[PDB]
């Protein structure tokens, strides 16, 4: 429901793009499936429906001397 | 006929370019605005087809296109390259561009200025948010100015390779022509010229009254266009009133019934002057991501030869930064100074042979000939290594007499 | 009329005109110096040989062939001139825009 | 895999390339051209909304563009060069384009 | 008012095509005429001087 | 046809083979199709 702060009218989540009804958020980052908005992507869990934010790419330090 | 001139010194510089990547994303709802809280007029909307699934799809179409270009634009690394906790690089200084230590927003300073001077749910209209936050691009500018500092052109074309940034900065010399002992013998120079440039651009950004106008005229563009939209839905369009709840209430249904078609038309009319009006602009918005990537690329990861594709002088590097709705760009080129005139020759005519400069030029002093490389004056003694004998001296039209030492003619015993 | 006007552009085509006799003057007598800082002299005949060696050919070419190659430039230029003539449709583009 | 052709000449050619650059600047008249000067009608015509002012700024817009393209494409150098009175440039026939 | 409407839209499209064929005018003068140009059929064709 | 010289891509302007334009790099049994000719050392006949 985008632009409803649902505290108004199974997992509930509350995105900036608007609140997400029937998807469970996790910790975990992955690449973008279906972007939802504000950095928030969905994909099917493989099993259920989950709610993420998208990883830009590995992380790496150059040894600069 | 025989006059040259050749600099004697040199000024780098920095330039700043602005370009607009994206605009806002809008979604609109024809029944809300064409007429809302109405189900009688709704009955009636129904008849006149699909127009509203086109203004969707349209729509849809040119929101989607807006995270199609911030994405070919900003997502060009494939790694988070992370710069080193010692911020040493041989005299060179990156605190301005760099992220700021403190954290107060993992921001540059200047993008602090960018993004603190340009400025960035109504009845039936609505804004949706865009997929990548402000923190994800300036990380991604973060990762590209690490990328770019430590390693050079080295991490967009395979595998990150470090080498240190003086060297760096000698490759990129031999690249514009100028070989690489006139950085290392001014070194210092270099780095206190580059310093100096980077508070100039620091200030001329802190001072400038419009020199982020190509942003504020994409805002206020939308701005206007929802502002006439909403504007708009108080005319008459030759009915008695424009309020629906009023026509229905001072006149019979089957009179109130073209009143009502005309405001329908109207409106809708309007509506579809808007998508129009919109679909152009993306076009031209697409446009000018398209040039943005392409200079991203070129000129950042790169060390591009095109005359003023990345600023006017000879190209050095870049450094990119953010914008609320587009990307910096800071151009660092090479410009000569302070210009001599000497008197030149095409070949060196001896022992009955023509001789020509390998990568060089011929210089007199007036009455000492040289050889010198044509964008630093640096005169050397001409010899057998640094020129080439082709031919004979009555083929050339302006050759001069003069003696070419050879190195291997004081060995004679 | 009804209604509809032409306004007059800003730029008058003298002015053009100068701004490329400026163009022509600075390539002409200083090579591409002059798109990059300040602008340096330098004779044509070495001009055109450092851009014999920009594509991958030693300037002795040049200073060896010079008269014939000045004759070829004077000769395409000169034919320039009747093949823009001749043509009924070279400015087709800006024609079509009118 | 044992052969190769290396020429032993060279023909020097100039080709021409045309690219529009600008179009013409137009304005409108709202009441001129629907109304055609009748008061009865222009009464009638405020009641139709903010079509006006849209066309205007649309038809500005494209007028200021055309002169941005313009100064674009025609001013890019910063000084006017002269050339020298001597035209001899080692044998070479620029009269055509000065 | 139609017709008018019409008329202007049409305006935009050529307007935007004809910006695209300003700005590769643009770009052709700062290549080929300011300096020497190493891209392939850029500046004519055959080897660019 | 019988000699063997050193040219410029785009020109043809033979010249003699020296050391000056060309460089060693390993033992002549690797490069598929070399074939077998002299090269010049124009400092020998100096003999500095
Ligand atoms: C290379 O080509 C040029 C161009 O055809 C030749 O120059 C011509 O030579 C003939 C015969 O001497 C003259 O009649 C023409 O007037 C010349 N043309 C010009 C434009 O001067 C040149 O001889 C050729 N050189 C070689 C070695 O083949
Ligand atoms: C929704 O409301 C709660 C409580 O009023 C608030 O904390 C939260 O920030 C709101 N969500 C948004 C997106 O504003
Ligand atoms: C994700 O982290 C939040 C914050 O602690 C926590 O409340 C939530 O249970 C976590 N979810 C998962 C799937 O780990
Ligand atoms: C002009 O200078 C060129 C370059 O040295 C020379 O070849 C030519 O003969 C000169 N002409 C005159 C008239 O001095
Ligand atoms: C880099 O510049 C900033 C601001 O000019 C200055 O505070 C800082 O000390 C400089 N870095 C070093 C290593 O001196
Ligand atoms: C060129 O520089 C020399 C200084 O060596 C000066 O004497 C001469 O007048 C200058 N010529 C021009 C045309 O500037
Ligand atoms: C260069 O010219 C100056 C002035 O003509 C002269 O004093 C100097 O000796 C010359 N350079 C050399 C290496 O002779
Ligand atoms: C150069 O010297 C030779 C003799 O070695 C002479 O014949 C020739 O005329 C000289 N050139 C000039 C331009 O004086
Ligand atoms: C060259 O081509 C011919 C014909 O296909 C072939 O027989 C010969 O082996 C080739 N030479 C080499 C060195 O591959
Ligand atoms: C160069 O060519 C032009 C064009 O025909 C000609 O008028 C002029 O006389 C030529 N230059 C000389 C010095 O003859
Ligand atoms: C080249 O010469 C070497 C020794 O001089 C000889 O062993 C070899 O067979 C020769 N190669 C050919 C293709 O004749």
């Amino acid at each position: 429901y985008q632009g409803v702060n649902c505290t108004e009218v199974s997992n509930v989540f509350q995105t900036r793009a608007g609140c997400l009804i029937g998807a469970e958020y996790v910790n975990n980052s992955y690449e973008c499936d279906i972007p939802i908005g504000a950095g928030i992507c969905a994909s099917y869990q493989t099993q259920s429906i989950i709610a993420y934010t998208m990883s830009l790419g590995a992380e790496n330090s150059v040894a600069y001397s | 006929n025989n006059s040259i001139a050749i600099p004697t010194n040199f000024t780098i510089s920095v330039t700043t370019e602005i370009l607009p990547v994206s605009m806002t994303k809008t979604s609109v709802d024809c029944t809300m605005y064409i007429c809302g809280d109405s189900t009688e007029c709704s009955n009636l909307l129904l008849q006149y087809g699909s127009f509203c699934t086109q203004l969707k799809r349209a729509l849809t179409g040119i929101a989607v296109e807006q995270d199609k270009n911030t994405q070919e634009v900003f997502a060009q690394v494939k790694q988070i390259y992370k710069t080193p906790p010692i911020k040493y690089f041989g005299g060179f200084n990156f605190s301005q561009i760099l992220p700021d230590p403190s954290k107060p927003s993992k921001r540059s300073f200047i993008e602090d200025l960018l993004f603190n001077k340009v400025t960035l749910k109504f009845k039936g209209l609505t804004v949706l948010p865009p997929l990548l936050t402000d923190e994800m691009i300036a990380q991604y500018t973060s990762a590209l100015l690490a990328g770019t500092i430590t390693s050079g052109w080295t991490f967009g074309a395979g595998a990150a390779l470090q080498i240190p940034f003086a060297m760096q900065m000698a490759y990129r010399f031999n690249g514009i022509g100028v070989t690489q002992n006139v950085l290392y013998e001014n070194q210092k120079l270099i780095a206190n010229q580059f310093n100096s440039a980077i508070g100039k651009i620091q200030d001329s950004l802190s001072s400038t009254a419009s020199a982020l106008g190509k942003l504020q005229d994409v805002v206020n563009h939308n701005a206007q266009a929802l502002n006439t939209l909403v504007k708009q839905l108080s005319s008459k369009f030759g009915a008695i009133s424009s309020v629906l709840n009023d026509i229905f209430s001072r006149l019979d249904p089957p009179e109130a019934e073209v009143q009502i078609d005309r405001l329908i038309t109207g409106r809708l009319q309007s509506l579809q002057t808007y998508v129009t009006q919109q679909l152009i602009r993306a076009a031209e918005i697409r446009a000018s991501a398209n040039l943005a990537a392409t200079k991203m690329s070129e000129c950042v990861l790169g060390q591009s030869k095109r005359v003023d594709f990345c600023g006017k002088g000879y190209h050095l590097m870049s450094f990119p930064q953010s914008a609320p709705h587009g990307v910096v760009f800071l151009h660092v080129t090479y410009v000569p100074a302070q210009e001599k005139n000497f008197t030149t020759a095409p070949a060196i005519c001896h022992d009955g042979k023509a001789h020509f400069p390998r990568e060089g030029v011929f210089v007199s002093n007036g009455t000492h000939w040289f050889v010198t490389q044509r964008n630093f004056y640096e005169p050397q003694i001409i010899t057998t290594d640094n020129t080439f004998v082709s031919g004979n001296c009555d083929v050339v039209i302006g050759i001069v007499n003069n003696t070419v030492y050879d190195p291997l003619q004081p060995e004679l015993d």
